[PDB]
RNA sequence: AAAAUGGCAA
RNA sequence: CAGAAGAAGCACCGGCUAACUCCGUGCCAGCAGCCGCGGUAAUACGGAGGGUGCAAGCGUUAAUCGGAAUUACUGGGCGUAA
RNA sequence: AGGUUAAAACUCAAAUGAAUUGACGGGGGCCCGCACAAGCGGUGGAGCAUGUGGUUUAAUUCGAUGCAACGCGAAGAACCUU
RNA sequence: UGAUUCAUGACUGGGGUGAAGUCGUAACAAGGUAACCGUAGGGGAACCUGCGGUUGGAUCA
């Protein structure tokens, strides 16, 4: 139910850095990013349609850390919610207390997150939550457990994210290590890189 | 000593002896049932010059109406004791039968094949040809070489008179239609007049 | 057609039927293996294909291929089949399950192994 | 005037 | 409370269709949904390395609708294709 | 005599229409070539030379096989060459 | 005593598939007698012939 295979083999796959380390060392010194995995990989095969877009899905899977079918339900529930369907999509992702967790700074990576929510050292509201896909709702508060605020990997993860560019959407309080989700991200907040209109289209394939 | 018998004749002893325990599985009268058993009695027979009293024993066991197949398996193993193996001849020798062909390569043949091989036949599948060599009455080894079709069709072979599954036989002009698999061939003959038929079409 | 004509006649579907009737929209039918043989395929394909007759549970007789890389089915063998022609082979509708009742797996397959009822080393 | 026939292959 | 400890498999990689090579085999053994593949340099068989897709499942079979505007009401045709 | 109404099993992965480029025609047209016609000398018969097939042999080394193999590779096999 | 449905039956009809079988060469070119349609008669077989019909026939220098 998760990946626990190599990481940088995923983003040489992509071809683009999807964040699966701290950050701390360049993608390029770890690995040769550039090169697609395995034997075959220095050879570039032009890609189909539907390997375009198949790679696109892929690509925000692997970031977030979703399976499949997780990944399908939230499809499905952007395609039923109101508005644009892969804006709605990229925002669910967003909602995720695993990927709010990393986007605050108390995770040096998204799978550091998952550990942290999964171990009880997260609180939504005051009240403990465990699970990584919990959706976080607007003005919800977020904060480490205070038996937890010790850990050394929190305070290194806090430093990390100073590094990265700030979540507009996400006011964090260092120190007290409690942070508030104020809005839902817009697309325009989200990188561009990401193309969902591939991704709503392989689902309507 | 124990009755010495071609491979051709102990293929006919099996074919009799499947037939009387058919017979005895098949048949509800008795009286048809008596006249095959007789006749298997017959014509092992005239199979074996000597019977002795092991080939009695085998016999009795094929007399009896309530035969079966671990008993037929016996009996027939007992009876390939008696046949004689095709003599394979020399390396040498063999390239001399087949002096043009260059450089020709003898598939190892198998002891149990060769006891059971009325003739001893091979294909060359890089060159698409049956090679087959054989005793003649003579008793001196002949080998033939013909161009073997790739294709392979359900008919009767010439040389064992069986449907099977067969392939046009063109000799180095109609061709002959015979079993690709000369093994299978060599154990559905029972006749080795009638390989001999084979070889006198071929001319 | 003019509506008046369909409103006489209405449009009628086809018929659709199966291609594993022996099946009878089951997933699979227990047999008994009458006979255990081997088949040349139609032109352009060239084998000794192995296969066997089955007298089924509904008692329907059949034609069953047997897959894989040796076999260890005899006559009065019970076998379990499920849906599958075999293109090269006419009048062959069916597959045996490998690693099913007395049908039993094929030897030293590392790939596809499920496929062939062999399990994992 | 007569004037038939020619495996499937790739 | 103790300790990474007790917890990953299945199908697939010729085209359709995401994913390629080596060795073995040599119209054989075998594969196969369709088109087809196999007769000595097989990305199609069998194994291995690598890869792809899914994942406590994964494949296969059966069965329904879809794609099929291929019974066409929405929404098809009828000189020569029915 | 038959007409009319009118199936199924089974089997194939096509069948089909129009048009395109060729090829082909005991279709047409127009040209041409020892194609025919008009001629001259031959081959096929004989003996012999030489090559080939076949047969024979311990071996008769290998290659060339409609035209476009057969005094051909060989502008020269007693040994050598081989 | 009927009807209907299913199974089975010596033998028999036509159909399909399968070897490079046997006999021809009917069609496709004017396919060497243009082909084909209906019908009738004939003939080992493809077919042939009559009558009417069609062009979905080539040729015309
Ligand atoms: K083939
Ligand atoms: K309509
Ligand atoms: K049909
Ligand atoms: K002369
Ligand atoms: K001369
Ligand atoms: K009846
Ligand atoms: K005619
Ligand atoms: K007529
Ligand atoms: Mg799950
Ligand atoms: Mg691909
Ligand atoms: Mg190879
Ligand atoms: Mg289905
Ligand atoms: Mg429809
Ligand atoms: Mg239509
Ligand atoms: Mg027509
Ligand atoms: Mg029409
Ligand atoms: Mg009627
Ligand atoms: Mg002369
Ligand atoms: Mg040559
Ligand atoms: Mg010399
Ligand atoms: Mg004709
Ligand atoms: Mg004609
Ligand atoms: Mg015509
Ligand atoms: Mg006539
Ligand atoms: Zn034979």
């Amino acid at each position: 139910a998760r990946y626990l295979g190599p990481k940088l083999k995923l983003s040489r796959r992509e071809g683009t850095d999807l964040f699966l380390k701290s950050g701390v060392r360049a993608i390029d010194t770890k690995c040769k990013i550039e090169q697609a995995p395995g034997q075959h990989g220095a050879r570039k095969p032009r890609l189909s349609d539907y390997g375009v877009q198949l790679r696109e899905k892929q690509k925000v899977r692997r970031i977030y850390g979703v399976l499949e079918r997780q990944f399908r339900n939230y499809y499905k529930e952007a395609a039923r919610l109101k508005g644009n369907t892969g804006e709605n999509l990229l925002a669910l992702l967003e909602g995720r207390l695993d990927n709010v967790v990393y986007r605050m700074g108390f995770g040096a990576t998204r799978a550091e997150a998952r550990q942290l929510v999964s171990h009880k050292a997260i609180m939504v509201n005051g009240r403990v939550v465990n699970i990584a896909s919990y959706q976080v709702s607007p003005n919800d508060v977020v904060s480490i457990r205070e038996k937890a605020k010790k850990q050394s990997r929190v305070k290194a993860a806090l430093e990390l994210a100073e590094q990265r560019e700030k979540p507009t959407w996400l006011e964090v309080d260092a120190g007290k290590m409690e942070g508030t989700f104020k809005r839902k991200p817009e697309r325009s907040d989200l990188s561009a890189d990401i193309n969902e209109h591939l991704i709503v289209e392989l689902y309507s394939k | 000593m124990k009755t010495m018998i071609y491979p051709h004749q102990y293929n006919y002893i099996r074919s009799v002896i499947l037939r009387l325990k058919n017979v005895y599985k098949t048949v509800n009268d008795k009286e048809t049932v008596k006249v095959i058993q007789s006749e298997t009695y017959n014509d092992i027979n005239e199979i074996f010059g000597h019977i002795d009293d092991d080939i009695e024993e085998s016999l009795k066991v094929l007399m009896n109406i309530r035969l079966s197949n671990k008993e037929i398996e016996a009996i027939l193993n007992k009876f390939l004791e008696y046949v004689v193996p095709f003599e394979l001849p020399s390396p040498q020798k063999l390239q001399k039968v087949f002096k043009k062909v260059k450089k020709i390569k003898i598939p190892q043949f198998e002891e149990y094949d060769l006891k059971v091989s009325s003739f001893v036949g091979w294909n060359e599948l890089a060159s698409n040809r049956k090679y087959i060599i054989y005793y003649d009455e003579k008793k001196q080894l002949k080998g033939l070489y013909g161009e073997i079709s790739n294709q392979v069709v359900k008919g009767f072979c010439t040389i064992c008179n069986k449907e099977s599954n067969v392939s046009l036989f063109m000799k180095k002009k109609k061709g002959d239609y015979i079993c690709r698999d000369s093994i299978h061939c060599n154990k559905q003959l029972t006749d080795i007049n009638q390989f001999y038929n084979f070889i006198d079409k071929l001319d | 057609a003019t509506v008046n004509q369909l409103v006489r006649k209405p449009r009628a579907r086809k018929v659709a039927k199966s291609n594993v009737p022996a099946l009878e929209a089951c997933p699979q039918k227990r047999g008994v293996c009458t006979r255990v043989y081997t088949t040349t395929p139609k032109k352009p394909n060239s084998a000794l294909r192995k296969v066997c007759r089955v007298r089924l549970t509904n008692g329907f007789e059949v034609t069953s291929y047997i897959g894989g890389e040796g076999h260890n089915l005899q006559e009065h063998s019970v076998i379990l089949i499920r849906g599958g022609r075999v293109k090269d082979l006419p009048g062959v509708r069916y597959h045996t399950v490998r690693g099913a009742l007395d049908c039993s797996g094929v030897k030293d397959r590392k790939q596809a192994r499920s496929k062939y009822g062999v399990k994992r080393p």
